[PDB]
């Protein structure tokens, strides 16, 4: 039940505009009788969409005025860029004509909750244990998207970040490889320093190759010089 | 408000501009520099419409709807014949150093620039010298760069450093040299450059990543999805 | 003025002769770019139109067309009486060379219209034609 | 690699305490650098907006709106001939002729041993003793294309 | 020819060596009397209101009143900050009239600058001048030290508390510059992009701040008013501009210069009676009244009086009032193809008519003086014409780029035709496919 | 160029293609086929050809034993010279680079100016 509201994020596969359903393509989609036509000369069965109110054709409907909040694409007769969004708001700028898709699951709740008592106590940097800082990237934190091909190029290059003073401590400059073991697995890594990071902890790009998200706020053993 | 567009009435937000008001009520006015999310600058001079001070009035003036009030009892033509005069010699000035490169061009079919020299009705070129050129950056895996389309709408500049909070883009020189870009070839730093293939209205700032598998807008199968 | 302008023609002949017999509310003038008459008519006085330009003094003789549009999914429906579908009659007078285009609006639950077949033989292949082709029954 | 010295330094964050913006003392910082090393290099850009505080791509804006600020290597001693209306009138033709005869160049080139640089420029604000120009710091009037080869010479 | 103070409030104390008067020599001929009185026996208001009914207009060239742009200024006290700007750019071709002003005058304008900061209630202000008047930058250097050393400047001026701190701002070289909003653009530091009006510099102006801008050459005229009187002022000239002002003719001329004239003065005393006429064996053909941005005058118009009011029913604009002459061996369509070349190098870039018209108009203008114009040329600058005017560009650069151009197509059409002579060609033939012969 | 034109202004459907760039940067057809057993043989994308590079030509005899040997891929279409436009070349009118053209190469083009240079 508190998943309630998800049945009213979007009209079910029996909504129509008029009778009709709604476009995925453009009305000029091309190649139609030979995008296919290398496997076989004879048209395929256009596919059937029994899940939703859209259709996998351009026999349907995208008017700007069609009464829905679901537009696949933003297309007026003289408008073809994206400023065709202004043929589909009720002002420009705006909202929808129709409204937003998307509906809250929840409401404001009348009363509040109480205050959390458990304040912790400040960070002491301990002797052989190193608090791993979490780095988030954009490129290359998502699990998905570092699989993307053109992310490579975009994302960095994977160091650990370090304290000018730790560093000095364990005798490492900025580049050099150390070597650190999590769960008895030992892995290596340039490094850069980080002014900011105070000491006592460790910076990692989480979301990286063989370092996930888990690792932020644990705490690391033996890293050092390899 | 009640403004008066051709001699029709139209009752419209006070707060609005006179582009995004007519805008909304469904008519088309041609404009390049102004975006719903920037806010208006005046710059492209493509919005012009002919403004009266009063109902019973010849002569008129042509004024910036982006930069004008929709204020309550304005007297306004869109359609009247200096106003398409000026619209139309605006989009002819834009397409004396524009690249014959539309078959070439990524923004092909999805281009504002297109739509808004068809809709202006300007298809026949005098002009018969040469048209200026420019070479283009390296801006990283995303944006490919071709400056050579540019029409100096300073939208990308605007997005980009106001809206956005970038710092490595910026509009360089002068008068008709007018570059648009980073100081120097580079990735540009931005986490929102990307929007800037929509931002820009023509074929300057495009999707790379989408160009190495180029298709048109109208071969496109589209869905509504969430990111 | 250009040929191809948007016209009402309520200088034709038969704007005055309508309106004198049925009065003015009783139909609604189109200006269209069709160069001829487009008269928006009741259903109910679909039949009472077709007899009186059937007998005026140089009458309306032929019954050039008569076919549907839906009008559902149309958006520039100004100066245009409420309609989902609709029923023209393109009928044609050889003595005054002139035409003009009846205009029937129907909702879309209520798609029947009276026959014109007492009127105009080939309103038979057109009715059915109609009916094949728009879901419109002719009684 | 570029680097300010310490004199353009001071003289740059002097200029900031003109304003109350620091962005304001741009162009002072940029004719600052470019008088002391003749013109901008690329790198001038960058330390003029790490010393200031605003993005290089505005101080690069900046440097390449302005004609008298100079992004490429100029040579040392640049001649600024006027080309308007009444320096027109006054036949600068004439002058620009003689230059170009004399230096063997045309406008916006440099010579050979990096000696002239010519240059059209704007009205010089001295219309009545026309035709002007304006070489480094000085500026002569009342030209004639017989006293350019002489005039030439004195600037080494 | 004597100039004594009462006729000539400007260039009486001048020095007949051309050398730059000092502290002691201003002072000892009468200097910052004006200063005095206003920073003492007058308040603020008075003084913004006597400047009002003195009828001291913008010598700019636009004419605006100074008193009424004074007036404008914001009047909540929260607004403390307050900027005075001193348009000393100078850009326009055919003026050279604030250099003279500056070079061996500088006193009076660090006084008329110390009036007006002091009536504004300006806290700080800028001279912005072009970064090609080195002496003139040198002698206002020089001027403000001096003040500054005598009490004139800085802290507790004259035992008032009023504090005001005066700059000089050397331009690098841009002609758009010299427009109001686009100096308090390159003074932030920016681009010299100007900006669109409402809201006007008197509201919101040089960083946000309630800003006043004024020419060098009203600057100097204020404190003659402020030291001899309302009635004074507008006792010096029988016409509407009250006042005196700078005027003068120069290209081929028997004596190219500067004088200062009532307003009214007719042209022709100006190109005669002081100029000397022109030179020998050249006849007039036409004058520029104001600079490179006003329409051209014929000869039958030499016979009016050098005002806004006359000027401007005439088809042209007072400008400057620094006329140029032109002469009959010089071809016209020439001369505004270099016009134009300036006019278009010296486009900010901001908006489309200036930035891609007036390059169309040098390139027609360029063909029609190598002889290769073509028929519609002289229609699409006819064209230009219309639709970069007033209200059409985002600002006054470009219809002041077209002035020119439509007068000498008015006046000497003659000139611009006899450049047509190819026929009109924009396409080449494509083998293979028949053109659509337009008829 | 593989612009795409003929396809879209194909009132059957039958033209399919791919854009594809060489190194240099110039656009062409990674595949292009064309079902004759759909094609109308109606010129309409010859007319919207930007490039004269589609063209039809005075042949006839298309006669097929199986529908799939209708189906004509870039190897059947692509011949050795100009055919009925000999001289046309869209890229020495497009402002884009590609080898053996450079910026301001073109027809009707000047030569691009840094923003840098030191000319006002
Ligand atoms: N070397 C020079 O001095 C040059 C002078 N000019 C002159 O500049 C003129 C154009 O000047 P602009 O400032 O562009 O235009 P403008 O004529 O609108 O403004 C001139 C002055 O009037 C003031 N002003 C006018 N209306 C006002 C209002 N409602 N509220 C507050 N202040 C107001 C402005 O603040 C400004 O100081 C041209 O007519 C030309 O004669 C042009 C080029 C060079
Ligand atoms: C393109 C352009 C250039 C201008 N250049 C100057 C200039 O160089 N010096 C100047 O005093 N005014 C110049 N002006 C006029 C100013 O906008 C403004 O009127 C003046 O600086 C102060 O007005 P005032 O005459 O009332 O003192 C220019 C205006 C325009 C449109
Ligand atoms: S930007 Fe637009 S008008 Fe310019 S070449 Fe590309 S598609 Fe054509
Ligand atoms: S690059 Fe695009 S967004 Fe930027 S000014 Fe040019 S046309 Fe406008
Ligand atoms: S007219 Fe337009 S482009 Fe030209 S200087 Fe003014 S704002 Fe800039
Ligand atoms: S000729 Fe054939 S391939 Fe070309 S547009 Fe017509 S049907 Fe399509
Ligand atoms: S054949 Fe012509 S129209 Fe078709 S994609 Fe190639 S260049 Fe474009
Ligand atoms: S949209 Fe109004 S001037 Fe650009
Ligand atoms: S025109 Fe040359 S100095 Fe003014």
């Amino acid at each position: 039940p508190e998943l309630a509201g998800i049945k009213d994020a979007a009209p079910d596969a029996t909504f129509r505009i008029r009778g009709q359903k709604l476009a995925r393509e453009p009305h000029r989609y091309s190649g139609r009788t030979a995008m296919r036509a290398n496997i076989s000369v004879h048209e395929p069965r256009q596919p059937q969409d029994i899940d939703t109110m859209f259709t996998f054709s351009m026999e349907g409907n995208n008017q700007p005025t069609a009464h829905r909040s679901q537009v696949p694409f933003a297309w007026a007769p003289g408008w073809n860029s994206p400023q065709a969004w202004n043929k589909f708001q009720d002002e420009v700028g705006g909202k929808l004509r129709f409204g937003d898709p998307g509906v809250r699951l929840f409401e404001t709740s009348e009363n509040g909750l109480d205050y959390f008592t458990s304040v912790p106590a400040r960070f002491q940097p301990q002797d052989g244990k190193w608090r791993i800082a979490p780095y988030y990237h954009l490129f290359g934190s998502d699990e998905l998207s570092q699989r993307a091909p053109v992310f490579q190029s975009r994302m960095p290059q994977p160091y650990i970040k370090l304290n000018p003073a730790d560093a000095a401590k364990l005798g490492v400059n900025a580049g050099t490889r150390v070597s650190f073991s999590y769960d008895g697995n030992t892995v290596t890594l340039p490094v850069e320093i980080a002014e900011g990071l105070t000491a006592g902890q460790v910076g990692l790009p989480m979301g990286m190759s063989g370092i996930a998200p888990v690792l932020a706020g644990a705490h690391l053993e033996d890293l050092k010089e390899a | 408000a009640t403004i008066h567009v051709d001699g029709k009435e139209y009752e419209v937000n006070g707060a609005d501009n006179l582009l995004e008001a007519c805008l909304s009520l469904g008519l088309d006015i041609p404009y390049f520099c102004w975006h719903p999310a920037l806010g208006s600058v005046g710059a492209c001079r493509q919005c012009a419409v002919k403004q009266y001070q009063n109902a019973e009035d010849t002569r008129g003036r042509l004024v910036m709807s982006c930069m004008t009030p929709a204020s309550d009892g304005t007297f306004i033509s869109i359609d009247d014949e200096e106003a398409k005069q000026f619209r139309e010699s605006v989009v002819e000035w834009l397409m004396t150093n524009h690249p014959h490169d539309c078959p070439v061009c990524e923004e092909g079919g999805n281009c504002h620039l297109q739509d808004m020299t068809v809709m202006t009705g300007h298809s026949f070129r005098r002009y018969r010298f040469t048209k200026r050129t420019h070479r283009n950056q390296d801006l990283g895996p995303f944006i490919s760069h071709e400056m050579n389309r540019c029409i100096a709408c300073y939208r990308c500049v605007r997005y980009y450093k106001d809206y956005a909070g970038g710092t490595d883009l910026g509009v360089y020189g002068a008068h008709d040299n007018v570059y648009f870009g980073r100081p120097e070839d580079g990735t540009l730093e931005s986490e929102f450059s990307g929007n800037l293939v929509e931002i820009c209205p023509t074929g300057v700032f495009t999707d790379k990543t989408h160009s190495e598998r180029y298709n048109r807008k109208w071969d496109m199968q589209f869905a509504p999805s969430i990111c | 003025e250009p040929a191809w302008q948007t016209r009402d023609h309520l200088d034709d002949p038969v704007i005055g002769e309508l309106r004198n017999r049925f009065g003015p509310d009783a139909f609604t003038v189109q200006a269209t770019r069709t160069g001829v008459p487009v008269v928006w008519i009741k259903r109910e006085q679909l039949l009472e139109v077709g007899d009186f330009l059937k007998k005026l003094p140089k009458p309306y003789v032929m019954l050039f067309d008569l076919h549907g549009m839906d009008e559902r999914l149309r958006t520039h429906r100004e100066g245009l009486p409420a309609a989902d579908f609709s029923v023209f009659y393109h009928l044609i007078s050889i003595d005054r060379n002139r035409d003009i285009m009846l205009k029937v609006a129907l909702a879309e639950n209520d798609l029947h219209v009276p026959t014109f077949t007492k009127l105009f033989p080939n309103a038979n292949w057109y009715e059915r034609e109609t009916w094949d082709l728009f879901g419109i029954t002719f009684d | 690699a570029f680097e300010l010295s310490a004199a353009e330094r001071e003289a740059i964050e002097h200029e900031m305490h003109h304003y109350e913006d620091p962005r304001a003392a741009s162009i002072e910082a940029l004719k600052i650098v470019q008088k002391q090393r003749g013109w901008v290099p690329d790198g001038a850009i960058h330390a003029i907006a790490d010393v200031l505080g605003i993005p290089a791509s505005d101080v690069e804006g900046v440097a390449t709106f302005y004609s008298q600020i100079f992004r490429q290597p100029v040579g040392r001693h640049v001649i600024r001939y006027c080309d308007s209306v009444v320096c027109h009138i006054n036949g600068y033709q004439g002058i620009q002729a003689a230059l170009e005869k004399k230096l063997n160049i045309k406008p916006g080139q440099t010579t050979f041993d990096g000696r002239f640089t010519l240059l059209p420029t704007c009205c010089l604000g001295n219309c009545d003793k026309g035709p002007n120009m304006m070489i480094d710091e000085d500026t002569h009037a009342h030209l004639t294309p017989e006293a350019i080869p002489e005039l030439l010479e004195r600037y080494k | 020819i004597i100039r004594t103070p009462e006729t000539h409030p400007l260039t009486w104390r001048l020095r007949d060596d051309k050398q730059p008067v000092w502290l002691d020599e201003y002072r000892s001929k009468n200097g910052y009397e004006g200063a005095r009185k206003a920073l003492t026996g007058l308040s603020p208001d008075e003084i913004v209101n006597q400047v009002k009914d003195a009828g001291l207009k913008g010598r700019g060239g636009a004419g605006f009143s100074t008193g009424l742009k004074w007036s404008l200024m914001p009047k909540d006290e929260s607004m403390n900050i307050r900027y005075l700007l001193c348009n000393a750019d100078e850009m326009e071709p055919g003026t050279y009239k604030d250099r003279l002003l500056m070079e061996q005058l500088p006193h009076l304008l660090v006084e008329g600058m110390l009036i007006s900061a002091f009536a504004l209630k300006a806290y700080r202000g800028y001279i912005f001048l072009r970064g090609e008047y080195i002496e003139a930058a040198v002698n206002l250097r020089r001027a403000i030290a001096e003040a500054t050393e005598a009490g004139l400047l800085g802290k507790n001026i004259m035992g008032t508390g009023f504090d005001f701190e005066l700059f000089v701002h050397t331009g690098a070289g841009r002609y758009i510059c010299g427009e109001e909003t686009a100096l308090i653009n390159s003074l932030e530091g920016r681009r010299a992009n100007p900006r669109s009006k409402p809201p006007f510099p008197a509201t919101s102006g040089a960083w946000g701040k309630p800003t006043c801008v004024n020419n060098v050459e009203t600057l100097c005229n204020v404190p003659a008013i402020l030291a001899n009187g309302v009635e004074w002022y507008q006792n010096i000239s029988k016409s509407k501009d009250a006042g005196t002002k700078l005027m003068g003719f120069s290209g081929r001329v028997k004596n190219p210069g500067l004088w200062e004239l009532p307003f009214g003065t007719t042209a022709r005393e100006i190109l005669e009676d002081y100029a000397g006429g022109m030179r020998d064996g050249l006849k007039f053909k036409a004058w520029q009244p104001g600079g490179a941005g006003t329409d051209f005058l014929t000869e039958a118009h030499l016979d009016l009086p050098m005002e806004f009011e006359s000027i401007g029913k005439a088809g042209s604009r007072l400008g400057t009032a620094l006329a140029m002459a032109v002469d009959h061996e010089i071809n016209m369509v020439s001369l505004v193809r270099n016009l134009e070349e300036f006019f278009a190098r010296e486009s900010c870039g901001w908006c489309t008519p200036c930035r891609d018209g007036l390059p169309w108009s040098v390139k027609i203008l360029r063909a029609l003086e190598r002889g290769e114009g073509q028929p519609g040329d002289i229609e699409t600058l006819e064209q230009l014409c219309r639709f970069l005017g007033p209200g059409k560009t985002f600002c006054a650069h470009a219809p002041g780029a077209v002035e020119p151009l439509q007068s000498a197509i008015k006046y000497f059409r003659e000139e611009f035709e006899a450049g047509i002579k190819q026929p009109f060609s924009n396409t080449h033939l494509i083998n293979g496919i028949q053109p659509n012969l337009l008829k | 160029v593989a612009c795409n034109l003929c396809a879209v202004a194909c009132p059957v459907g039958c033209i399919s293609l791919q854009k594809a760039e060489t190194k240099d940067g110039r656009w062409y057809p990674e595949f292009f086929r064309i079902n004759f057993s759909r094609c109308i043989f109606c010129g309409l994308c010859e007319e919207a050809c930007p490039t004269t590079a589609i063209q039809l030509t005075p042949d006839f005899e298309m006669g097929e034993y199986k529908r799939q040997d209708l189906v004509y891929e870039k190897e059947d279409l692509l011949i050795s010279g100009p055919g009925k436009y000999p001289e046309y070349n869209f890229y020495r009118m497009a402002g884009m680079a590609i080898d053996g053209k450079d910026k301001g190469e073109a027809e009707n083009e000047a030569k691009p100016i840094d923003v840098k240079s030191l000319l006002p």
